[PDB]
């Protein structure tokens, strides 16, 4: 009874950490933020930068203003998918052109969601990124004297 | 390079397009997204053999491999351009890394080992059974950079032990662990599987209380 | 053997075991530690999973009375001793959710709360608040709600 | 009275196909006046019922017939001569194999969908100096020289001193028309040349059929080595428009998606599909760029979702 | 008798007649050559009724007419005491369990199944054959 | 073969998946052609063959029901892939090698139609 | 042999009890696999009086103390069913006592059941089926297995009866004779007791013995 | 025929007189031979009565709810045909 209809396999995200987005006719996976995160909150004003792909279901190439919270800046060599990616930045070990960043202006941490509306030609979704780090391991935490 | 990237596509386009969409996405309800899992992903998931895949299943079992070292590089390359994440460990050669992750100690891996995941194997690394179908598989097949991008990127209902949960000297300590409980002969008799009781139980009867009623119609007649 | 944790440590579709460790009983470099520390160690109601749904799947979520703000964003704190006969439900599955058990394979449902999904358990798997501290540190938001351990006589009123 | 009688065919687009169509019309002929004549046997020995006045006396109880025998064994020996003439002398042509194509076409065929070639155009209108890519074909010939031991085996190979998992066999080209899980590949072919199809699979078998061609051929994994003339060559192709092809063996679950398109357009329609490709455009601007829908219009990309009942 | 082997004889000639009518027009005639694997099998089926023919003709020659054979028989002529047959026996269940063990071994990949499958079929193979040999008890 | 029947009645996928109908016409051609039609011919051989030839038994009286007792716990352990959680063969009767071999249906209900 | 040749309880392979860490097996042994396999199978049936919580763990700790108290009880059982208020000294052969060797078919193929449901979990690994599936197989298994294998067992155990009480009104069966002047088949019984002037003998009667059943295991 | 007679005066017994005669099962006198046809009946019935109570739990798979329901509706349909065969003497 396993085998098909209602599979464990094809029902299922990938094991990454963004959000995927299949709405507005964009193929909108792996949406994170990369946020190096120093205290409770990363502070307001910090610039964290904001990652994606923008694949295309065909050509969906706008890319408005997408933003809810934090400023959201772009880059004008936005007008790429044409049935095809928009790889934003890289992610996380990325080796081989858009910085699509925020300048907070609300703290925000690591392990929360945080409501981005990303609008298109087409339509806008909002997502609930996550922040993300593909980074280093975990910085030094000072061991804690006994008693 | 470029080339290789190239290659890993032309691999890309004549395996799997049909269930990841050809710009790395998800084709919906038939096969998830790719960006994002990287090239140590792939390395244990055609490593390994089992996604290049057949069926979507109650989980896509282990199987031979469909590719080969000189194109798996070529194929983790090529998901890592267009997403991006974990790495497979590499060595002073630029090939793949895979006595150099033997880590110095044991038995720290053999309590991480038992603390963190074997609850879901086993022990020595014998497979246990999941939910819904779905299974451990047995660790004994298993290479070490398959054992470390196993838990570093966790393909189906494994948690993805990362470089942050674990850092990289526990899962170097891990796949020393597994390497040598998979692998050190079981000291004392043969090993009835790796679980013990119900291999020993049915090992009781067919074995030892089969021949001891044998033994037992021998010697006594029947009347 | 008990370092601090952060949020950024555990990732998506991650169970990740925590026990109550404090700032009083430090290192295990003193001997009036190991003993406090070893107690964490040894204490049957300690050990909780510390899952990290995938924000994909965060509106597959339904709390329960008493436990909306018991999460952390998507961090959920659910204890690994399991609804019934106390073993520890330290079996994980990530894209299903379902916390299974291995001594008698009874699921529970990481993403809702851990009601039982299947299994010879019929009791809510219990859940531990999330807070981070001062530093950016997961911390316990209080206590658990209910009896965390196996059902017995004295209990749900 | 052609369609209806020839049980339904799809009509021939290619004259392979009208006389493919012309011995199948023949051939039920042959075998409705076969079976026309022995079901009147038998709706006729049906009025040797057991008859009220026939008393204790049992029939002619004969039995053992030799002449009549010899008559209908010879009589079906030369229904299935002249049926296997006809069928010998359409079985040269099927593929004349003619030296001098018009365009070929590198049907490769992964899993669970198409991908198509151009490997090949020579018009002997007079046009089309196109040729096919080829750098693309590195092997994965294991010639390691030296194994898990530590001298003398330098081991070469499982399969004729290579891997299976190899990929020497499947050519590729720099035009290729992929297709997705979500867009059905548009093979386009011009009306009235020597289409040749050259046929390679990645994984598995299964059949390159179109319906409306009245031929197909198995996609073997490595044909050459495994005795198969994969090629074959279609005449002609007279009726524009779009064709339906369907994929006619077992591939595993996901094989009624795996259907293809071969829309066959006018020459100056090729001219101006693969001069707005060489300047690279996808499946859908091309053929946008030659006045045509883009889309797959004969068979619909179906669903990615897997039923009826799944919740989206 | 006799017609046995005149049956498998000529089962012999046609299946001898296609194998090297198989093997010399897939010598000519084919893409790449012979094609080895039905020509073989042809090969070998003639060997199958070479041997059920050649022992036929064996017993046929080193025989009289077999009162049973004979055309125009009365059934005085050939009613002795036939051999014997097997009355009632729980072996052959015990022969198809073992098996069926052995085969779930080697189809759910299970070397110790596979092994006490095989051990399994040895048992209740000697049970079945030494059924109607066993002696009394000897106390 | 009602339950594929069921599935091809509307062009929709609306009853079953495409895997489970991959593994039912799969199981239904085995259980219709060697173990079902494959059986019989030796059923009707075990009913009237010696009652025909005048044969007091059939030649090797234990060796007919060692027959049918593997034709049996063969077709158990062939039908046996439904208790699989991914299924018996999805690969046809016919289980073209290049889709048998354990690269493609990697799952053990093939194995065990096999056996 | 087999403490030399053969693993058993490799400790050193487990862990030190920390309680929390566990196996997947998680199994006990064999012997007490029916105890917690009901644990496996009972399917999570707790009751909530005023305040207070019956647990599923008070059902086998009924069901432990129900069994034990079916197995140490069961003489007086069926003493007071049947009516045996006799001094038995000789033994009843277990097909000679078909409801009695039924109930004990039922009790061993139900002990059977909850073993083979509690290492539900390795062969749900090994043998590839749904953990799911086969713990409904057990729990579904408890309840129809039992009537199947009573079915089973009492008219097994009463066509073991007629086996060897047509071997008795009959010969014991050998090897084929045809008869002389027409075509017949006779098995050629060879007969136990005395014999008439005929093809048949004088019928014994049965006596709660093991009636040989082929003329090989006579002389 | 190496074999001598066997004879055993047991102690022969309700004695003898209710429960199954000794044609429909060829050894009644030799011990407990026969169940009173109510309790299997009502087991049968109270076994799918189980089967039906199964359904309360922790549930989500409705697929073995119909298993549970096929199980217990063969269970009935067995115990009220053999209960029907008794209450017309065995007939259709
Ligand atoms: C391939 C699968 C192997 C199948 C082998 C059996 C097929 C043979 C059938 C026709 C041969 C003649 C015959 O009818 O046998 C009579 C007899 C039938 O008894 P019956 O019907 O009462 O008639 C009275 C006899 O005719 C009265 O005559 P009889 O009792 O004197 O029988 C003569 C003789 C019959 O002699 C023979 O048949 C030749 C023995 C060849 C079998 C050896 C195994 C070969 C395959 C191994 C690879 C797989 O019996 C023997 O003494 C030798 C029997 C040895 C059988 C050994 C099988 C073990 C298999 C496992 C091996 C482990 C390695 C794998 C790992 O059948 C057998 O004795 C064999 C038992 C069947 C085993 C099937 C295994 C599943
Ligand atoms: C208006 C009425 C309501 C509507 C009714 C509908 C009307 C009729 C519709 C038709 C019904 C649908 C089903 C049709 C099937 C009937 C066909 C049939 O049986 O063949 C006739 C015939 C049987 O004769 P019959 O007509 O049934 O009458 C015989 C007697 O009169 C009867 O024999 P008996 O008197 O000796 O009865 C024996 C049986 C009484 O009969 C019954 O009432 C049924 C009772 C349950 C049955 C369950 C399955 C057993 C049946 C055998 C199935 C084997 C598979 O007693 C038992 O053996 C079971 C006792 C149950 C004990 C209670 C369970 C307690 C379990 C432990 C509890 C533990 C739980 C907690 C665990 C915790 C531990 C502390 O069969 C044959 O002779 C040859 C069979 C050939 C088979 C061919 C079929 C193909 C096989 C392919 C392989
Ligand atoms: C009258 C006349 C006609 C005589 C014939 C009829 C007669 C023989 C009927 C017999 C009596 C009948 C069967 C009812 C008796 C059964 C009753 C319900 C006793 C059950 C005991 C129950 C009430 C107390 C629960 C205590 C249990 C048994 C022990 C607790 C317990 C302990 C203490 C463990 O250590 C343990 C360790 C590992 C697993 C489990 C347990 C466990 O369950
Ligand atoms: C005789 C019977 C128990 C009647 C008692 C009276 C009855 C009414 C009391 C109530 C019992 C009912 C209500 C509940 C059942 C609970 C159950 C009886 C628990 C008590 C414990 C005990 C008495 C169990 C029953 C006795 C036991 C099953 C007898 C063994 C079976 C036979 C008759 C012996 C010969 C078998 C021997 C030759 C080996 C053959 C090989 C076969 C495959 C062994 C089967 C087998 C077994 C039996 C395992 O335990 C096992 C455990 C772990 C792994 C595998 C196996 C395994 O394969
Ligand atoms: C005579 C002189 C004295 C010498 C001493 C003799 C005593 C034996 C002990 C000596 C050392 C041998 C034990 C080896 C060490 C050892 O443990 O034995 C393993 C177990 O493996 C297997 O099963 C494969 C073995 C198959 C052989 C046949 C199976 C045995 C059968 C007969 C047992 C019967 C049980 C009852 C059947 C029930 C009846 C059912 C109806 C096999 O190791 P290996 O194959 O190499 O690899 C492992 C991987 O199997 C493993 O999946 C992997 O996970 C790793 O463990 C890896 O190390
Ligand atoms: C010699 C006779 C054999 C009996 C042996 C054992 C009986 C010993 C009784 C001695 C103590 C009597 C009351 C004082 C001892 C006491 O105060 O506690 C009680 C502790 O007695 C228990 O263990 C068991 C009984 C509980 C009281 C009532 C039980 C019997 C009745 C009510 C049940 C039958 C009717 C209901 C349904 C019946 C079955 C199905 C219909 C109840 O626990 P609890 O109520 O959870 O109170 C908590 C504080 O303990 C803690 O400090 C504090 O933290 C609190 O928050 C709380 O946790
Ligand atoms: C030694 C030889 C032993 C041979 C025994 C052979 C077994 C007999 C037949 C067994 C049929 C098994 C069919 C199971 C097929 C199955 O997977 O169904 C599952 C649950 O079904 C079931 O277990 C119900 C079937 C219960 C069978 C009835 C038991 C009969 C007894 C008599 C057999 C006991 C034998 C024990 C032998 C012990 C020895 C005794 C001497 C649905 O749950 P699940 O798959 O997890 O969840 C789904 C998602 O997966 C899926 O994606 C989604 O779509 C949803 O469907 C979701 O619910
Ligand atoms: C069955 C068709 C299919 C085949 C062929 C295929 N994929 Fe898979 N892919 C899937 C399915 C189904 C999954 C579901 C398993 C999962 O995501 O946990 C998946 C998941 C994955 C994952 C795991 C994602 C994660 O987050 O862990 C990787 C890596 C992957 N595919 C890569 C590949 C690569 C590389 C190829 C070779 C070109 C390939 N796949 C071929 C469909 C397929
Ligand atoms: C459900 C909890 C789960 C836990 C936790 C888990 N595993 Fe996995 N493991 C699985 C499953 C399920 C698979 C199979 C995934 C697949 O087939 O795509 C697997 C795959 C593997 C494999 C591949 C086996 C092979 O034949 O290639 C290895 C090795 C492995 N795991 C080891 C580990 C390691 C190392 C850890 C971390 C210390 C771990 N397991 C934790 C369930 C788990
Ligand atoms: C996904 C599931 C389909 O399940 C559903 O969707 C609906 C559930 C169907 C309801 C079940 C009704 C059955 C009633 C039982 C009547 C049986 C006859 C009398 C028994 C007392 O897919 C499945 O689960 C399909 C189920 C798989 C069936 C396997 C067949 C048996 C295989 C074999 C290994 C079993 C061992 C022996 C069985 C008996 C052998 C006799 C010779
Ligand atoms: C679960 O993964 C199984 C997938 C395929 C299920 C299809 C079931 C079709 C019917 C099978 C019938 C078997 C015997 C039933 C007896 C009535
Ligand atoms: S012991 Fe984990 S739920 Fe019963
Ligand atoms: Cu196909």
């Amino acid at each position: 009874c396993s085998a098909g209809q209602i599979s464990q396999t094809t029902t299922q995200e990938p094991a990454v950490n963004g959000v995927n987005a299949q709405a507005g006719q964009v193929s909108l996976r792996n949406v994170h933020l990369r946020a190096p995160q120093q205290t409770d909150y990363v502070e307001p004003g910090t610039t964290v930068e904001l990652l994606f792909v923008a694949a295309n279901d065909s050509s969906n190439k706008l890319k408005s203003i997408t933003s809810d919270v934090g400023e959201v800046t772009l880059t004008g060599d936005s007008t790429v998918p044409a049935d095809g990616v928009l790889i934003v930045g890289e992610p996380d070990g990325q080796i081989q052109a858009v910085t699509a960043e925020v300048e907070l202006t609300k703290p925000i941490t690591n392990g929360l969601l945080y409501d981005f509306t990303f609008t298109f030609e087409d339509g806008e979704t909002t997502v609930a990124v996550p922040i993300s780090a593909g980074e280093q391991p975990r910085r030094p935490v000072p061991p804690a004297g006994p008693g | 390079q470029s080339a290789l990237l190239r290659t890993g596509k032309q691999l890309f386009e004549t395996s799997c397009v049909s269930c990841h969409g050809a710009n790395l996405q998800g084709v919906p309800d038939r096969g998830p997204s790719l960006i994002g899992t990287g090239e140590a992903a792939v390395y244990f998931q055609v490593s390994t053999g089992r996604m290049p895949a057949m069926r979507g299943e109650a989980q896509a079992p282990s199987k031979p491999p469909h590719f080969d070292e000189s194109q798996i590089d070529a194929l983790g390359a090529y998901v890592q351009a267009n997403g991006g994440g974990p790495t497979v460990p590499r060595d002073d050669h630029g090939a793949v890394a895979q006595e150099s992750l033997i880590g110095g100690d044991v038995a720290r891996g053999g309590d991480l080992f038992r603390l963190n995941c074997a609850s879901c194997h086993n022990f020595t690394g014998k497979g246990g059974a999941l939910s819904s179908g779905k299974y451990a598989p047995d660790l004994g097949d298993a290479n070490p950079a398959q054992i470390y991008t196993a838990m570093l990127t966790g393909p189906q209902n494994m948690p993805k032990f990362s470089d942050r949960q674990l850092t990289p000297d526990e899962k170097r300590d891990i796949v020393a662990y597994v390497r040598e409980s998979a692998e050190t002969p079981s000291y004392g008799g043969y090993g009835l599987g790796g679980f013990g009781p119900a291999p020993e139980g049915m090992a009781m009867w067919i074995i030892g209380m089969v021949a001891a009623i044998g033994v037992a119609m021998w010697i006594g007649s029947r009347a | 053997p008990f370092v601090k944790m952060r949020p950024e440590d555990i990732d998506a579709g991650g169970m990740e075991t925590v026990f109550p460790w404090r700032e009083s009983d430090g290192d295990g470099t003193t001997v009036e530690s190991e003993h406090k520390l070893t107690e964490i160690a040894m204490g049957v109601r300690n050990p909780v999973m510390l899952i990290r749904i995938k924000p994909a799947d965060m509106h597959r979520v339904i709390k329960r009375k008493g436990q909306e703000s018991f999460n952390f964003g998507e961090l959920f704190a659910y204890t690994k001793v399991c609804s019934h006969l106390g073993c520890p439900s330290s079996l994980y599955e990530q894209q299903t959710y379902r916390i299974l058990c291995p001594c008698h394979q009874s699921q529970f449902d990481a993403l809702e709360f851990a009601k039982p999904i299947f299994g010879p358990a019929a009791r809510a798997l219990a859940q531990l608040p999330i807070t981070i501290d001062e530093d950016g540190y997961l911390v316990a938001n209080g206590d658990f709600v209910e009896p965390v351990g196996p059902a017995f006589w004295e209990r749900k009123s | 009275w052609s369609d209806a009688l020839a049980l339904g065919w799809p009509t021939g687009i290619t004259p392979e196909a009208k006389l493919n169509r012309e011995l199948w019309i023949g051939s039920v002929i042959a075998s409705f006046a076969v079976g026309a004549i022995v079901w009147g046997l038998i709706f006729w020995t049906s009025a040797f019922h057991r008859k009220k006045a026939t008393d204790t006396e049992l029939p002619r109880q004969f039995g053992y017939n030799m002449p009549l025998e010899l008559t209908l064994t010879v009589i079906p020996f030369l229904i299935i001569s002249v049926l296997f003439y006809f069928t010998v002398v359409v079985q040269e042509r099927m593929m004349h194999k003619d030296p001098n194509p018009e365009v070929v076409i590198d049907v490769t065929a992964f899993q669970w969908n198409w991908k198509f070639g151009y490997q090949k155009i020579a018009f002997a209108d007079g046009s089309f100096d196109y040729d096919g890519a080829d750098p693309e074909r590195k092997e994965a010939m294991t010639s390691r020289p030296e194994g898990k031991d530590e001298h003398g085996i330098e081991k070469v190979g499982p399969i004729r001193g290579m891997t299976p998992e190899d990929r020497t066999y499947l050519n590729f080209d720099k035009i290729e028309t992929l297709g997705t899980s979500s867009e059905i590949p548009v093979l386009v072919l011009p009306a009235g040349k020597r289409i040749e199809f050259v046929l390679n699979s990645a994984d598995v078998i299964h059949g390159f059929w179109v319906p409306e061609f009245l031929f197909k051929r198995d996609v073997l994994p490595e044909p050459k080595a495994n005795n198969s003339d994969n090629v074959f060559q279609v005449s002609e192709i007279q009726q524009t428009g779009a064709f339906v092809g369907r994929c006619t063996e077992m591939c595993g679950t996901f094989h009624a998606m795996m259907n293809f398109e071969v829309r066959v357009v006018e020459p100056n329609d090729f001219k101006a599909y693969i001069d707005q490709r060489n300047a690279g455009k996808t499946n859908a601007e091309a053929l946008a760029a030659i006045n045509q829908p883009p889309l797959a219009i004969t068979t619909e990309p179906f669903e990615s979702r897997r039923g009826e009942l799944v919740p989206q | 008798m006799h017609i046995e082997a005149r049956l498998f004889e000529i089962l012999t000639a046609f299946f001898a007649l296609a194998a090297v009518v198989y093997a010399v027009l897939t010598a000519m005639f084919a893409t790449g050559g012979v094609e080895w694997a039905g020509t073989t099998a042809l090969v070998l089926t003639t060997g199958l009724t070479l041997i059920t023919g050649t022992f036929f003709r064996f017993v046929a020659r080193r025989l009289d007419t077999r009162p049973e054979d004979y055309e125009d028989a009365e059934i005085s002529d050939g009613a002795g005491e036939l051999g014997f047959f097997a009355p009632h026996s729980w072996w052959p269940i015990l022969i198809s369990l073992s098996f069926s063990t052995a085969a779930v071994g080697a189809a759910l990949w299970l070397p110790w199944l596979i092994a006490a499958g095989v051990a399994f079929v040895i048992t209740s193979v000697c049970g079945l054959v030494f059924e109607y040999y066993w002696g009394p008890e000897k106390h | 073969a009602l339950f594929m029947r069921t599935e091809l009645a509307m062009p929709g996928l609306q009853f079953l998946s495409n895997e489970q109908f991959n593994q039912l016409f799969t199981m239904h051609g085995t259980v219709m052609l060697l173990f079902y039609a494959t059986p019989i011919v030796f059923g009707f051989a075990n009913l009237v063959l010696p009652l025909q030839i005048g044969a007091p038994d059939v030649a090797f009286p234990r060796l007919n029901a060692l027959s049918f007792w593997l034709f049996l716990f063969g077709a158990l352990i062939a039908i046996a892939g439904f208790i699989t959680p991914g299924g018996a063969a999805d690969f046809g009767w016919t289980a073209y090698s290049p889709l048998t071999d354990a690269i493609h249906s990697p799952g053990a209900g093939g194995d065990l139609w096999i056996m | 042999l087999m403490g030399g040749l053969l693993t058993i309880n490799p400790i050193w392979n487990l862990g030190p009890y920390k309680p929390s860490q566990v196996s997947a097996g998680s199994q006990p042994d064999f012997y007490m696999m029916w105890t917690d396999g009901l644990i496996r199978l009972w399917p999570a049936w707790e009751f909530y009086p005023f305040g207070h919580t019956i647990p599923q763990g008070v059902w086998v700790a009924v069901g432990m103390g129900l069994v034990f108290a079916l197995l140490i009880a069961y003489p007086f059982i069926e003493k007071k069913v049947t009516g045996d208020d006799a001094h038995h000294n000789l033994l009843q052969r277990p097909r000679d006592v078909p409801v009695r060797t039924a109930i004990g078919s039922m009790a061993i193929a139900l002990y059977l059941l909850l073993t083979f449901a509690c290492m539900n979990d390795i062969i749900a690994l090994k043998f590839h089926i749904s953990l799911n599936a086969t713990t409904w197989i057990g729990r579904i298994g408890m309840v129809v297995l039992p009537a199947i294998v009573y079915f089973v067992a009492y008219r097994w155990a009463i066509s073991l009866q007629r086996s060897d009480r047509e071997v008795l009104e009959h010969g014991v069966e050998t090897g084929i004779i045809k008869r002389l002047p027409h075509g017949a088949y006779v098995e050629l019984h060879q007969p136990l007791g005395p014999v008439d002037e005929h093809g048949h003998p004088i019928p014994l009667e049965y006596a709660g013995a093991p009636l040989p059943k082929r003329m090989n295991k006579l002389g | 025929m190496s074999s001598t007679q066997d004879r055993s005066q047991l102690d022969p017994e309700v004695e003898r007189h209710t429960g199954v005669d000794v044609e429909d099962v060829p050894s009644a006198e030799w011990g407990w031979s026969h169940m009173p046809i109510g309790v299997m009946h009502i087991g049968g019935l109270l076994s799918a009565a189980f089967l039906l109570v199964m359904m309360r739990g922790n549930h989500v798979g409705h697929v073995e709810d119909w298993f549970l329901i096929g199980f217990a509706a063969v269970i009935v349909a067995l115990v009220g045909r053999n209960w029907w065969l008794r209450r017309r003497g065995w007939i259709r």
